[PDB]
């Protein structure tokens, strides 16, 4: 049996990263007041 | 105040001693900002859906576009036939250069009424 | 202050989770280039 | 038994169709008469 | 950069619009007025008039209080006025 | 003290507020619009009870 | 691709992926059944709504006794 | 590569794989449910059903087992109360179990497809390709939904072969699982009749057998075909997230309004119960009853049950919570342990005074009293420098007739006004706010709680929707749009018909 | 070649104005909606389900004219021209608040017909439809804030009325009955509206001044051919200034128009969200480790708690005019006021 | 040549001519007295 | 009732008027 | 408990304005 | 049981920050 021919690389670039992590963490800023309660 | 709920003691206290929301200046900052944030919802929709073809299905479309590079992205010819379609031919820019001043100027002339 | 105990671990976890999937995906293509 | 309301429901039924019917009746003649040429 | 109907600018300028227009706009104003000073409007759409808000001894709101005797509610509120 | 009325709202995290509820509070009514930088408090006492950080913001 | 025993048993289930009936086929059946479907879901949503009232249905949590 | 938000598009192509996705998935959920169950079990409270009942200890999935039959516990206890008492296999806990086992075998079957996902089964015989018949699909598996459907009504819920449904009286009084037969009548469509959902059941699943017949047998038309894209599996997507966010209002709506399937033993008592006085009319209809048969007020009052009266409190109201006070009702205002009885206040001059209710849509709200016409009588006062209707200018004085308290006078002003404070709010219980350290400020309910996550969870998959269809009637210029795109075609008067070049003038 | 695709090659005429098969469901959805709001607001009362003047003709200007909400004694009732209430009484209709559910369902049905339409043109201009998938945002508020939100509470009588200053009493209700300001997910709303006007303002300025000199008048409007090929404007130098200014600058084109679909849009779906939790009084209208310690600490105070009283004023002073149905007395002695005012 | 009524003219005449109308009626409402 | 007529002229003579005054090119 | 954990959210952001400027990727033409 | 409450934040990170630390360096040895 073949090896599956669907299977892809993927990627985050370095300017994702940065916008993915100032979303979490300004997220986390936002909501902790909210869990803390 | 310097804080988040300082901020909207302020703005409570200001429509009590102002009235605010009945005040001309305010309601044009409110057209100012929601028109602002409209327009660009609709100047990043019409420019997104007039992406020319550059890709795979596999890969982002922003690798189409390469910095620098000096042929224009997408295709103004499309954006304005679809978007003079929705509503009519001439309210639809075809030129660039007024259509990025209208972006500029109507939010900036709102605020600075709002101020 | 007599805040939610859990609410630090919500955060943690809020914080730390995602970022790490990020961090993952992000480490991994720089090693293919 | 049929109730005043169940009359109204009816009535707002036939009134809908009749609206919907006579408009895709002109839309119809019209798109009939003038049409495009290929 | 055209699909067949006539350009606005030159029907505005033409005699021939001016000619029907002077008469079907001031018409269709007039009516709207008469609509108003007979008291028509009133009628159509149970707006009060200003001497209808109250009872001459009454201060309390007319206010529907019941679904589907509701209409009964404004008919009874409007014969204590007449 | 913001109103000048000796009623003083805590603004800051370690006296008890979070992100939603902290602020940098304004001067004291009591200053008004006078100038009030730290060498006109006898103390820095004196000038964090009235809200200068405000004014040095 | 692997053959198996369930595969062959299944195989005419999958194995008439494009084929249509001509034209317009039963779409005028279909376009039938959707207004009739629309009309029962008005009248259903009309009687909880209580804009059709029809008699011996009460709508009320006083209809369980 | 790929960028992150595409990363199981690799399964568009590959029916193995995309099976066992959707087993991992299955496994998730029927894991979540026995998980769920577990943690339920592990923490609730059997031992009184009146004032501490599921629904108060913010149990979610209990009311879902109890609703369809399951009511009792390995352990002996029951949700009604029953002590003694043996479910054999069927019980809360077997139940748990069942789908975690469930979960342990979706799980294996899950790896089996991803290894073996090349399967001729898939591969379209003319061409050698994957491809799924999805046409012939449909029609098996709605044939399989109506079979079910049909199953679900006929034996279970008729009790035929089955155990019935959650059915109650009005109130929310002597609720518990009884076989119900339908109700083939108008009074079918009526969402407070449990009849109905036994007819809906048994004539949907015949409708749903005969459509799936049709769909088996029937190719769909050219016109019909193009036009859905029949041919690209996106499209059942599209229209399968458009039907589940349809099903995700309705039952936020139910849920929320209450139907017979949203019984309040289970979900506690909705909103509307509070704006109308539902259970306070039912209670002073039957205060009424024992007065006129000759009762005193001790004894009419004595006969209210607690559970009736426990409804007729703003606490259970579910449109009192906030989004981010967490937990079960009873971590706010407590555990009720007793109904303290119903307060009557009079004044000094002897008239009745009546609690003006707090109404939902406040967090705080005065105390005023008002005689049978609603006239003000006495409130208790912010400025007091110009009061007039204080309770202590004006006397008021309250009573306990049933409860705690029944037969009690109380006359010092402070404890008349705490009473009073209380009465806002409806009957007045004792409550143990020390067992879970409660706060005092107010939850919501499991109605409240399923229904924002139902209704939150409709509007997105709307977006779903409206992506997924975009995708599916789009999939040509997804990547863009044709560099050889002429002006001629996007400018006006050049085609007669938009975009269609035979058209041309 | 039936009468189908006759009337698809009708309707997909290029005229003036293009119809379309949307065009069925939206011009008459639309032009009702704009035409039932005109009316009120011109001729129409709300005297009997509010005890308020509403119209042109009883004396009100453009701010204060309204299409209000119907009683609260009609629940969620259609309240369809036929139905029970009105029985096909048009005057008794509009005295019932008739007009606000026609307005509000032409309405919705409306904008579905225009969000068909951008899908409908794009397909046969053959762009890609970003434009129809922004439009869900708008698309949600209406529908969480007119029709979600009053479902939640107990009628009609809640929703937004249709007017700037009915509006402006909208707001107003939300600060003191749901704390509204306090919800992240309103804040997040803010932060997408406030966002996207930005980026919408800084890129149109500097596109306008990077552009590159194309003609030789000071207006340098006239130099943009819409058919050029050549970018009007250098993302190079655009970069450069930004990133020496704020320290980051876009540098992808495609991304910089994306993301400024994504800000919009993404804050008015998470507004909507919220409103959904506030059709349950889902509010997060208190932070408890707050009120404990304030119970407790007669010397703790917070902008959070003088909010708070400033609510509590909202709420006493409103509430009887604001909700007549509930036939609310409250006696000067009780309403919170501070020292002398 | 052009033609006179066309699905534009009818888009037109269906906002203009309530709009005269309403102006008409409410220029008259400014002389209402209470 | 007399309103009715009274509000309906004006319209239904512009409208004659303006029949009058296109009828020929309509025609064409 | 809760001000460090704000504080340190804070400053994690503050670290990664200066990774993100300094330590972007580099623009480059074409 | 009255157990430590800092227990739980510490067990968890415990286990996730090596975790994730290793997860990080074997998925980027099988994408070069
Ligand atoms: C996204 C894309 C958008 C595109 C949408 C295009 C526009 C489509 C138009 C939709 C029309 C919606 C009308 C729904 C009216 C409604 O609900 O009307 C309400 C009625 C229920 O009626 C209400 O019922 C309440 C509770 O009554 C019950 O309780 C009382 C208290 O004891 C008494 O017992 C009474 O007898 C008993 O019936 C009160 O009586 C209210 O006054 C009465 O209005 O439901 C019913 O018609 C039916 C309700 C069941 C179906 C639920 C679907 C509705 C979706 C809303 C889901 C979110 C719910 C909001 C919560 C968040
Ligand atoms: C052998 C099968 C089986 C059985 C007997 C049960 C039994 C049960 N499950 Mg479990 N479950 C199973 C498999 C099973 N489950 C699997 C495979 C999963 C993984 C998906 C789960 C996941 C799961 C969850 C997540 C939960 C349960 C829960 C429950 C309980 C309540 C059931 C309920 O309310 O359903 C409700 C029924 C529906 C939602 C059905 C509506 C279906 C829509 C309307 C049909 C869609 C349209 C249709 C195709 C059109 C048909 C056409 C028509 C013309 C015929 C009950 C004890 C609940 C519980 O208490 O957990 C402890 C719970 O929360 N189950
Ligand atoms: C439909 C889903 C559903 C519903 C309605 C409930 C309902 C309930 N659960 Mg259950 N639960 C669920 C799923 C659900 N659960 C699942 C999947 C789990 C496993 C994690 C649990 C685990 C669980 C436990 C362990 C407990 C409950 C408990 C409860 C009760 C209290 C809930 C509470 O306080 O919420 C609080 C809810 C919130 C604070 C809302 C959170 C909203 C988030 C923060 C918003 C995020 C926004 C996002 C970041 C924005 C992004 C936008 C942008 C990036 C694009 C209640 C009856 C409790 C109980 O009483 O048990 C007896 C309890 O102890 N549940
Ligand atoms: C039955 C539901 C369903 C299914 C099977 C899919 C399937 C798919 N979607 Mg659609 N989608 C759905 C619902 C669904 N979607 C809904 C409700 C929305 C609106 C929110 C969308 C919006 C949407 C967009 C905008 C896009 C897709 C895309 C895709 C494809 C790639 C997804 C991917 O790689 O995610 C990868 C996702 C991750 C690696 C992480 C996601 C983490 C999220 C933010 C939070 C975690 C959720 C949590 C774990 C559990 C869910 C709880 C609850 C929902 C049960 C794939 C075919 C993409 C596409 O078209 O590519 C061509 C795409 O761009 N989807
Ligand atoms: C596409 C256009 C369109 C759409 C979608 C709507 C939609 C709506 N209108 Mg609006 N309306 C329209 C055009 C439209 N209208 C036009 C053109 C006018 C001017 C005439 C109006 C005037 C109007 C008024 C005055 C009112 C509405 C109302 C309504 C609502 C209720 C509709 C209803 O119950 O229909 C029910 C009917 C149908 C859905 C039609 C079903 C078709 C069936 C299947 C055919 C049945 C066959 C036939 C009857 C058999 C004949 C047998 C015979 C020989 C006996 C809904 C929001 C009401 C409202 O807003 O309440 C607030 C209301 O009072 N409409
Ligand atoms: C810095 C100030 C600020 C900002 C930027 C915002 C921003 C926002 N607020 Mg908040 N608000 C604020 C302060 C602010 N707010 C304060 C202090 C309060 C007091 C508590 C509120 C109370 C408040 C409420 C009570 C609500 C908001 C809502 C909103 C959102 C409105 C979204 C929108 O465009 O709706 C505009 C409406 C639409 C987009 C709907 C569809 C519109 C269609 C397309 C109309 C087409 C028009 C048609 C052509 C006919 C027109 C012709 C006619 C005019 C002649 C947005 C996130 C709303 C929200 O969250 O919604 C979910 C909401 O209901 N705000
Ligand atoms: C081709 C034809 C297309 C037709 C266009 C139709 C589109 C719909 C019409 C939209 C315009 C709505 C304006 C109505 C104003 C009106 O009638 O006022 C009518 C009122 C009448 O004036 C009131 O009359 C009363 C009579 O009893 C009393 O005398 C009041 O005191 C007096 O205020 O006038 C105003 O309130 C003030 C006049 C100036 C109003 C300017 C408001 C418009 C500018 C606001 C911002 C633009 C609004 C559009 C964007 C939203
Ligand atoms: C109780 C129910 C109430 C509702 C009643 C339902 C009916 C509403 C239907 C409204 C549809 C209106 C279509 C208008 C067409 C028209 O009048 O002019 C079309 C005619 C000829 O115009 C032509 O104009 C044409 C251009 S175009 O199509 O108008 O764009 C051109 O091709 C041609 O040569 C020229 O002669
Ligand atoms: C293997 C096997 C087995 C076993 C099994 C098991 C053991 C299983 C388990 C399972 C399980 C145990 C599962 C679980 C699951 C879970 C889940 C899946 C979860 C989910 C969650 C989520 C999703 C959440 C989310 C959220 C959050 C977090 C927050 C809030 C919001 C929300 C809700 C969204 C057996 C023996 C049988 C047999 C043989 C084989
Ligand atoms: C409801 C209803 C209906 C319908 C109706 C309609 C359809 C109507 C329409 C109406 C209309 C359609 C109206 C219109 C009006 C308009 C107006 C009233 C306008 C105004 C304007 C203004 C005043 C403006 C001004 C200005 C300014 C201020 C500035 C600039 C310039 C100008 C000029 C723009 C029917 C019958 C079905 C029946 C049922 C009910
Ligand atoms: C003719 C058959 C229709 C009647 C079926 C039985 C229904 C009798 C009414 C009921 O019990 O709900
Ligand atoms: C499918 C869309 C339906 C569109 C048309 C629906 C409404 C059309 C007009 C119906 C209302 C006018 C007649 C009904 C007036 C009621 C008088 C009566 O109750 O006897
Ligand atoms: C992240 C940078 C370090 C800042 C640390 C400052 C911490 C000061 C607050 C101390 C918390 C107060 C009481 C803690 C006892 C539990």
């Amino acid at each position: 049996m073949e090896p599956n021919p669907n299977r892809q690389p993927v990627e985050l670039n370095r300017t994702s990263l940065y916008l993915g992590l100032l979303l979490i963490l300004v997220l986390a800023l936002l909501f902790s007041s909210y869990f803390f309660n | 105040p310097l804080g988040i709920s300082g901020t909207f003691n302020f703005m409570i206290v200001f429509q009590a001693e102002h009235n605010i929301l009945m005040h001309p200046f305010h309601q044009l900052g409110v057209a100012g900002v929601f028109g602002g944030a409209l327009f660009c919802a609709m100047h990043g929709s019409l420019v997104t859906s007039s992406l020319i073809r550059e890709t795979t299905e596999t890969e982002s479309a922003n690798y189409g576009y390469k910095f620098g590079q000096e042929e224009e992205t997408y295709n103004i010819v499309a954006a304005h036939g679809y978007f003079g379609r929705l509503i009519f031919q001439y309210a639809s820019f075809n030129n660039s250069r007024s259509l990025h001043f209208f972006l500029a100027a109507w939010p900036v002339v709102g605020v600075w009424f709002t101020a | 202050m007599e805040v939610n105990q859990l609410g630090l671990i919500a955060t943690a976890l809020f914080v730390l989770v995602p970022s790490v999937f990020l961090i993952i995906l992000y480490v991994q293509t720089e090693s293919q280039q | 038994t049929i109730t005043p309301s169940l009359k109204g429901f009816f009535i707002g039924l036939l009134s809908g169709a009749v609206v919907l019917g006579l408009t895709f009746a002109v839309l119809i003649a019209i798109s009939q008469i003038d049409k495009v040429q290929r | 950069g055209t699909t067949g109907e006539r350009p606005f600018s030159d029907i505005i300028t033409s005699v021939r619009y001016w000619v029907i227009h002077s008469i079907t706009i001031p018409a269709l104003f007039i009516a709207g007025w008469l609509f108003v000073s007979t008291g028509l409007a009133y009628d159509v759409f149970g707006t009060p008039r200003p001497d209808s808000y109250y009872a001459q001894e009454q201060r309390s709101i007319p206010l529907v209080t019941d679904r589907f005797e509701a209409k009964q509610q404004v008919e009874t509120f409007l014969e204590q006025l007449k | 003290d913001i109103d000048g009325i000796r009623e003083p709202v805590s603004g800051s995290l370690l006296y008890g507020n979070n992100i939603i509820t902290g602020a940098v509070v304004p001067s004291s009514n009591a200053i008004g619009l006078h100038f009030y930088p730290i060498w006109e408090a006898a103390s820095l006492d004196e000038w964090l009870y009235n809200g200068g950080p405000y004014q040095l913001i | 691709a692997r053959r198996t025993w369930l595969g062959d048993i299944l195989r005419p289930l999958n194995s008439e992926y494009g084929k249509v009936a001509p034209g317009w086929g039963t779409t005028p059946l279909m376009a039938v059944f959707m207004g009739l479907f629309l009309v029962f879901l008005l009248i259903i949503l009309e009687i909880y709504n209580s804009t059709l009232i029809l008699d011996g249905v009460n709508v009320s949590w006083k209809a369980l006794g | 590569g790929l960028p992150w938000y595409r990363v199981h598009t690799v399964l568009i192509n590959d029916p193995g794989r995309l099976i066992a996705a959707h087993l991992m998935h299955t496994a998730l959920v029927a894991g979540w449910a026995g998980s769920m169950a577990l943690y339920e079990l592990a923490t609730f409270d059997p031992s009184d059903p009146v004032l501490n009942p599921m629904w108060r200890q913010g149990m979610f999935v209990l009311p879902f087992m109890a609703r369809l039959g399951v009511t009792g516990s390995w352990s002996g206890w029951s949700i009604t109360g029953e002590t003694g008492i043996d479910p054999g296999f069927w019980s809360f806990e077997g139940v748990a179990l069942a789908h975690i086992v469930l979960s342990g075998l979706l799980f294996l079957a899950a790896c089996w497809h991803w290894v073996y996902w090349d399967l001729e089964l898939f591969r379209d015989p003319r061409t050698g390709e994957p491809a799924l018949d999805l046409p012939k699909m449909f029609g098996i598996h709605l044939f399989l939904a109506g079979l079910l459907c049909f199953g679900f009504g006929a034996f279970h819920l008729t009790g035929l072969f089955g155990p019935g449904m959650w059915v109650s009286d009005p109130y929310g009084l002597t609720g518990s699982v009884q076989p119900v037969a339908p109700e083939w009548g108008p009074d079918g469509f009526n969402p407070y009749n449990p009849g109905g959902v036994v007819a809906h059941h048994i004539a949907a699943g015949i409708v749903g057998i005969i459509a799936g017949l049709f769909h088996i047998l029937v190719r769909p038309p050219q016109r019909l075909y193009k036009a859905l894209r029949m041919g690209n599996i996106e499209t059942v997507l599209s229209s399968s997230i458009a039907a589940v966010f349809f099903a995700a209002f309705v039952v936020a709506g139910t849920m929320w309004y209450g139907s017979a399937t949203t019984p309040i033993e289970l979900f506690g008592p909705t909103r509307y119960q509070w704006d109308s006085s539902y259970f306070q009319q039912e209670i002073n209809r039957r205060v009424q009853a024992s007065l006129a048969s000759g009762a005193t007020l001790e004894e009419a009052w004595s006969a209210i049950p607690e559970k009736l009266a426990f409804y007729d409190y703003i606490g259970n109201n579910p449109a009192k919570g906030g989004l981010f006070r967490t937990g079960p009702m009873n971590k706010g205002d407590g555990i009720a342990q007793a109904w303290k009885g119903h307060a009557v206040f009079r004044n000094k001059e002897g008239e009745e005074l009546f609690v003006r209710r707090m109404p939902a849509f406040f967090e705080s709200f005065p105390v005023i009293l008002t005689d049978k016409n609603g006239v003000v009588k006495a409130d208790i006062p912010f400025r007091r420098a110009e009061s007039k209707y204080s309770f202590e200018q004006q006397g008021v004085t309250v009573s306990f007739y049933g409860g705690e308290l029944n037969g009690q006078t109380f006359t010092d002003p402070p404890t008349v006004k705490s009473y009073a404070r209380k009465a806002i709010f409806g009957e007045i219980f004792e409550f143990d706010t020390e067992t879970l350290n409660s706060d005092g400020i107010f939850r919501t309910s499991p109605r409240g709680w399923f229904t924002f996550a139902h209704a939150v969870f409709a509007l997105l998959f709307f977006f779903g929707h409206i992506w997924h269809g975009a995708r599916t009637l789009f999939r040509d210029v997804f990547s863009g749009i044709d560099p050889e795109l002429s002006p001629e075609q996007v400018e006006w008067g050049f085609y007669q018909k938009v975009g269609d070049v035979t058209t041309r003038r | 070649r039936g009468w189908f695709d006759i009337l698809d090659d009708w309707l997909k005429r290029d005229r003036f104005v293009f119809v379309g098969w949307s065009g069925i469901l939206l011009f008459p959805c639309a032009y009702l909606a704009l035409g039932g709001w005109l009316t009120g607001t011109t001729f129409v009362t709300s005297w009997y389900t509010h005890g308020l003047a509403s119209s042109y003709l009883e004396g009100c200007n453009f701010l204060t004219v309204a299409v209000s909400t119907p009683a609260n004694s009609m629940g969620h009732s259609l309240l369809l021209l036929w139905g029970p209430e009105a029985q096909g009484d048009f005057t008794r209709w509009c005295q019932l608040g008739g007009l606000w559910t026609f307005i509000a369902l032409h309405g919705a049905f409306g904008l579905i017909g225009f969000m068909l339409r951008q899908f409908e043109i794009a397909r046969l201009v053959g762009v890609r439809p970003y434009n129809a998938i922004a439009f869900s945002a708008p698309i949600a508020v209406f529908v969480s804030v007119f029709l979600i939100y009053p479902l939640g509470q107990s009628s009609w009588f809640f929703a937004p009325s249709f007017g700037v200053a009915a509006i402006f009493r909208f707001l107003l209700f939300f600060q003191g009955f749901h704390n509204w300001t306090l919800n992240p997910f309103h804040m997040m709303g803010v932060a997408g509206v406030l966002g996207g006007a930005l980026l919408c303002a800084i890129h149109g300025a500097t596109v306008e001044n990077t552009l590159f000199q194309d003609g030789e008048g000071a207006s340098t409007f006239r130099a943009f051919n819409p058919t050029q090929a050549e970018e009007t404007y250098s993302m190079v130098t655009a970069n450069r200034f930004w990133s020496q200014i704020f320290g980051i600058a876009f540098s992808n084109k495609r991304w910089l128009h994306f993301f400024m679909l994504f800000v919009p849009v993404t804050g008015l779906w998470m507004s909507a969200i919220g409103v959904v939790g506030l059709a349950l009084n889902l509010r997060s209208y208190d932070f408890i480790s707050q009120e404990i310690r304030a119970a407790e600490d007669p010397e703790f105070e917070t902008f959070y708690t003088k909010n708070l009283l400033l609510n509590e004023g909202i709420r006493a002073w409103m509430a009887p005019q604001d909700q007549p149905h509930e036939n609310f007395v409250f006696p000067e002695e009780v309403l919170p006021r501070g020292n002398a005012l | 040549s052009y033609p006179i009524f066309t699905v534009r003219w009818v888009a037109v005449h269906t906002l203009a001519v309530p709009t005269i109308f309403f102006l008409g009626a409410i220029a008259a409402m400014q002389f209402i007295q209470r | 009732d007399w309103r009715v007529l009274v509000v309906l002229l004006p319209v239904l003579l512009a409208a004659g008027w303006a029949v009058r005054n296109i009828l020929p090119y309509a025609v064409k | 408990m809760e001000t460090i954990t704000y504080v340190f959210i804070f400053a994690c952001i503050i670290a990664l304005f200066f990774f993100a400027i300094f330590f972007r990727e580099p623009p480059r033409i074409t």
